[PDB]
């Protein structure tokens, strides 16, 4: 994509753009939905240590951002242009699952009721890192509780995965910018 | 409902009518007694340093725009354009010279000045006076230490006099410290919550620490950790409250510099903090260079909160009575290390920003209070904060302001609701004075 | 609006005001004088049957806790902590000695006492009057065969006089089946209707069967599917319709037994009914023998109905003018063998529960009646119900209160807006006794 | 608020307080006193054109069914049952010789009148007096070249008069051309803004497109492509302005006759619209042959608009102050060939319909601006209309109403509000009148 | 999974998770994700006697059912802990299909608009029945009529396929746990 | 599929169901998803012109009607049933683009952020042209902008794609009946 031209697309999104339309490798795209249906599937019934073992690398950066609404034309304002969701290493993420699974966390109980929607997988071997796996998917997430109390979340995950323990290939990068500026799901407190 | 004569706050500050938080006939009420009367947070030097530097913010519902000027002031005006009422910015941080309305294209000055007309000359001739089409701008944009407030009313107290007994306990973190910088962009968030319901928590309760966030506590390792489940009450001499005529307030806790943060920031803030200290004792002395490194949960009335040390900024945004729009910045020492104000920063987020665990604990406890505040049988009943009530002091010789001598108790709420109540009752600052000259005594009696 | 003087029901209960199902204001109006004042379905002892089972209910838009308590009786009180507000209770069932409450752990016991405030030695002392401070408690609370009922009106009749002539013909079924159970969890689902809609349809609306539910009647082959596309008028003598003082009504389809249950349940359904009966004959008589095996469609006032035999029991619980919440249980025979309960509970939310393919068909028709009494030229137009209107009898040898001898018509419309109308423009109960003295000769006329 | 006294729009219309597109009491107001008493938008003879032929339509938040009659006129008649309330027609255009209800299946004729009820003898006797329960019915339906309009009020000035001077403006395109012909079936949006707020913009809003539209104009390549950006500013005497005594105004643009289309239907139509130019030279003169092929924007008061030549017809429905649904329409003249017409109407969407390019330029306009009229510090706010004020005339010689001889300016702003402040000032028809005595007069001031 | 660790997990979850991470057979997973769409597709085109004969076997079981909310941590409390929004037989299944197609539905006109979102298909064959399939799916289900009404269902199916007439692979059983106590849908009167 | 005896069925509907039912063509059914997918990817990021050049043949018809609610029973009244929310050529298209990339579009900044979802996937290569490949999916598109808005929008496509330059297929017919007959989501601007 030339982006001179294509005057709304940021150079990020032109790169991610090249590395799939590059790749076909069918196997490739079946092994990733396999992956992320399974990750979903855990995360759905509220598996989170599963999740941290099957799942994730212990080199994880697990990143959510919400970017600052600017002008398209803004070329002199260069303060930070985004704050970080989550920024979580493995051992902050393992904090969160013991937040979640402990029995003194009130809001909790009723039991949550998650269901996960993964869609467009997307999936290429890194040029360099011939271990390593990019996989692009997008997320609608529906978290209900409480009787009367649903949230919905939309998003596109850029993760990279790389085989570890045992061969199992697990994520070592999950980047979200989250769609939504101000967020009308009272919290962001699921796994995206 | 007669405002100048419905008790919504008892004698003392020691009970409020539930009602306060679900009714929107006071909501629009506040709107003019609350939020168009007092000192709202806009923005912080740190986000618009230089010259045409500006950002949007809420003022109560209404949306205005700061704007850093030439000579190096600030102005804020309404986020409304003068001909025929569009909305003027619709990003949330810039630099420009000017603002051109996206209807017809009227132009208006960083100073808010209307500064051209298409086609003037061929469309009004001379007949436009351009000179009383400015954006309507806000009264009062005053700073303390770096931190910009806005005020619609030209006759409230200076910003300074409106922190009252509050502003000593502020300083040494913000002022002696070498000065804070605030870390956006703000996390967003809207809660179904009474915007009062946020802003009495952070003014004012220790008590619910231990219960409401036994999870996160027990989760996270944060130095306030022995707390989880109500297992260990802090010791004696753990903290003091406090409260002031204005009704800005905070809960003091000694030492607890690394505040929520989680253990893996703990030993660095710590030994940053006491290093600081250290200096301190010699420029502000001993009790003061301590306060620097002790935690305050604060809030500037009506609705800005922040904890300091764990360096949490808050807006508690109102939308109507059951619905608040949450804006979580960082706040961090501008002499720390980069890297480790990077880490703060993304540790404020991770515990009380959008995703934040913490915060998490509380949304439940908030939401369910406000709209209770709607049910018919709840109405009329009393919220309670009579915890510490005939315990308070005025006029102490080392901690001033109404002190109540305690880490856990309910004075600044009864504090924060005297100042809320005098407002709601009150025409203009003029009856709110009128209304306050007995404000500590009232607070202090039995 | 003045309530007292505005005329929404007219004389006789023959029209009423279309406002009525879409103003707010009166909505509002209705929290106090509706549903503050009377009578209102908590649970059934079969939910809460040991010591400390506990279920949350809805008492107009009041959220109460329901418990057995160890002596054996049930008290409710509102779900709301005496503290700062919070909903106590964030369930809908279980077992429990008391409720701590999340914000700051305050423990409440099942009999609504403040039992434990945490560390109230060291925070309190000696001085918080924890006697004062037990859960706000629903004043009356009363038994009709298993069925609990709450009244936050001290004044209000008792249950038993409330239901005034409608309890003659629940009994046989209520009482002498040997006793019903109710089977849930219910369905819960929100219509965008007014909560009179639904009451209205199931007080006194035999008429609209055969055109509403026209492709319900015959795609389930119930034993009442002649009726489809009102291809035949249900014969002489079908049945009746009633009314009575306190507004509670139902018809009387003669020997309905099976209900809207489809054909597979009809045959085994007949013989348990019909069995049931020839028993009953001797100890009750041969009508009263009838009545028990005789579908009942009642309402009893204001948002509690029931069909009798299909085995439905519904809440029609407000949310406001154009929504509410409605929770739907089975009702079952005790003495019914095990597995025919269980298809008959499934065979009821079949037909009129979440996925109900009958109560479907009632969808458009509730909530576009309600929600065009918004509409501007709609609100001041008149409902009618004056089919049947100069044919009802009182006192009748064999059939008590306000009957129309007839299975379809208004007569069931009529007497609960009748009861609505009077409670609306009264203060309270004596206010309504007194515009209730003649409200039989009222209903009777022409 | 007090409409007899409150200044919503100022002397001349020169400014109109923000809060009239925000206020919630105002709208219901307005229900009253702007979409009870005027004349709103139904229907074209081309939609229904045959006995038994249908179509439903809002008037204000009401839903009639306007319907052919086998005497050639046209009846319309609420949406709603005269029985328990229900909606009657669930569906949008049909034919049919009369409408059944789904709740109890009572049967309407077309011509709106109860015709059958079911088991009548059975159950009403001979009591129900079915005369009198006919739908309620439209006072008054009158025609404009095809285009039907109906009113509430039977005291309403005929439709002729009603158009006022606005009406020789229209009669080139909807009478002298053979006629217009209504494309449906319409688009149908919800927008965010006031329904005045796309009113306005409609009746005299030529400023805004040069800017609002620079994307549009540049990407289209329409024959008003050289104003994008504000490049160039429409020569002298490239059109005018006009409004009238009941509100309806318009812009006329001096042949433009291709309008929004973009350069794919230019040459096509500019060959169209000139051929006929050319006969209606002889049979109305050149003034009026010209007014033909000239593109207007006009808005018939208060809420239908549409853009002649580009053959835009739209209708501003009113759901709440912040809230409205839009109808768009295409509108073709009759004889032109039937691929040209398909051809016209596909543009008309592709520019202005539900993903009109066009309109979505106008989207944040309209919805923020009508917002802030919510907001606390903008509701008594002024929005100004004082462009062209003091250089409009009434009475000239050539071109009828209060005309400001001038392409752009707010002329149609200053008569539409004029007319919306007398009445929403006023309680009938009567009041309207001599509000309005010296209308013109007002408008021509300095 | 340990559930005795993975304090949030159910043993009925747990179990269903072991049956998928088991097997992988991409072609299985290809034949389910094939059957469901085409499914789907004759739901969503209103061919509800298409569905009865070309998906749904005579022995099914088609049940969705709504859990009271209870404590995480409740233990004495042994009441019914569910009601079935469905549990419908073949000839229940039909019942409801004629409902449908019953011209004097009138709830049906104007004719109703059904979209369904399928995803996350998991698909193993049964150990004991070699002939039994089970499929598990997740469905966003959009329901738009009259104009301006919408409804929208998000659901997690647990089903059992197995050949029948033909050797057509059929629904013997679906089983969902519908996400949301109270339904803000005005019924739950869809095929999920 | 019989309509006289499924009648709630559309003979256009029966019709789509036939071509779909016949066809099994694995390799078909994943070449399909890569295309949609990509095309889906294209957009989100708003590469409207390598969209254009990439995805879209030079005789495409994009098509988006909304049909007008009528009486399932009716027979007499014969005016147009529906209008045509877009029916664009590849000119027509390319004005929409340009509109989208004017920096003078103001409703464009702050930069709207879209996320878009597709499911169930069917394609069948056309009897009589062998080229001519139809492509059924549905699509959920989120679209959010300027904090606090956020609209979703729901269909069902049915595509003709044909191979054109470099022998790279491009859709040359969309076809989308809109389910939601009033809008409310402000304007349907956005590329289903
Ligand atoms: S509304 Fe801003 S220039 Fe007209
Ligand atoms: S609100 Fe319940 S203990 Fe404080
Ligand atoms: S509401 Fe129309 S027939 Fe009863
Ligand atoms: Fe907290
Ligand atoms: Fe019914
Ligand atoms: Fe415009």
């Amino acid at each position: 994509i030339n982006i001179q031209e294509d005057k709304l697309v940021s150079a990020h999104d032109a790169e991610e753009i090249l590395r799939f339309f590059n790749c076909h490798d069918s196997a490739l795209q079946q092994e990733a939905t396999t992956l992320l249906t399974q990750e979903a599937h855990l995360l759905d019934i509220q598996a989170y240590r599963a999740w941290l073992e099957h799942c994730v690398g212990s080199e994880v950066q697990y990143q959510v951002i919400s970017r600052e609404l600017r002008a398209a034309s803004e070329r002199r304002y260069k303060l930070n242009e985004a704050m970080n969701v989550y920024n979580e290493n493995f051992q902050q993420l393992k904090v969160r699952v013991e937040h979640q699974l402990d029995p003194q966390n009130w809001g909790n109980s009723p039991k949550l009721r998650f269901t996960r929607f993964i869609t467009n997988v997307q999936a290429a071997m890194d040029v360099n890192d011939k271990e390593l796996l990019h996989i692009r998917s997008n997320v609608i997430l529906h978290r209900a509780r409480r009787g009367n109390q649903v949230d919905v979340f939309y998003a596109a995950r850029e993760d990279k995965w790389k085989r570890g323990e045992g061969g199992v290939r697990k994520l070592v990068q999950r980047f979200v910018d989250y769609p939504e500026r101000i967020l009308q799901t009272h919290n962001l407190m699921v796994f995206l | 409902m007669n405002y100048n004569n419905k008790i919504l706050v008892s004698e003392s500050g020691l009970s409020q009518k539930h009602l306060i938080h679900g009714d929107e006939e006071l909501f629009q009420h506040e709107l003019k007694t609350i939020f168009a009367r007092n000192w709202l947070f806009l923005t912080h030097d740190s986000l618009i340093p230089a010259p045409g530097d500006y950002v949007t913010a809420k003022m109560g519902i209404d949306e205005v725009i700061v704007s850093r000027q030439n000579d190096g002031s600030i102005r804020a005006f309404l986020n409304v354009c003068r001909h025929r009422g569009k909305t003027l910015v619709s990003v949330e941080a810039g630099n420009a010279k000017g603002f051109v309305c996206s209807y017809h294209g009227w132009g208006f000055g960083s100073n808010g000045e209307l500064q051209s007309v298409p086609f003037e000359k061929d469309l009004y001739g001379e007949s436009l006076n351009k000179k009383c089409l400015g954006l309507k701008e806000v009264a009062r944009v005053e700073s303390f230490h770096g931190f910009i407030y806005g005020c619609f009313d030209q006759e409230a107290p200076p910003l300074m006099d409106y922190l009252g007994d509050a502003a000593w306990y502020l300083e040494p973190m913000f002022k002696h410290s070498g000065g804070l910088e605030l870390v956006g962009p703000p996390g967003k968030v809207v809660i179904k919550a009474n915007w009062k319901a946020p802003a009495e928590n952070f003014v004012g309760d220790a008590y619910h620490v231990g219960w409401t966030h036994a999870s996160s506590l027990r989760s996270g390792e944060s130095i306030f950790s022995s707390l989880a489940g109500n297992a260990a009450l802090p010791p004696e001499g753990a903290g003091l409250q406090m409260t002031s005529k204005y009704g800005s307030g905070m809960g003091v806790l000694w030492d607890g510099y690394s505040g929520v943060h989680s253990a893996d920031l703990v030993p660095e803030l710590m030994a940053f903090g006491g290093a600081k200290q250290e200096r301190l004792n010699k420029e502000i002395g001993d009790v003061r260079a301590r306060i620097y490194r002790s935690h305050l949960n604060c809030t500037v009335f009506p609705n800005n909160s922040m904890l300091t040390c764990s360096g949490v900024f808050k807006v508690w945004n109102p939308i109507d009575a059951n619905t608040t729009e949450v804006w979580t910045y960082a706040i961090v020492e501008k002499d720390m290390p980069e890297d480790l104000k990077r880490r703060l920063a993304d540790s404020v987020q991770r515990t009380v920003g959008p995703a934040g665990f913490w915060e998490s604990d509380d949304n439940d406890n908030m939401e369910t209070a406000s709209q209770n505040g709607k049910k018919y049988q709840s109405r009329d009943s009393d919220l309670l904060s009579n915890l510490g009530f005939g315990e308070d002091v005025y006029g102490d010789a080392v901690y001033p302001g109404v002190v109540g001598k305690s880490a856990i108790g309910e004075t600044s709420y009864r504090g924060f609701y005297r100042a809320y109540q005098a407002h709601v009752s009150s025409s203009n600052w003029a009856e709110f004075e009128h209304a306050s000259s007995t404000w500590h005594t009232e607070l202090t009696k039995t």
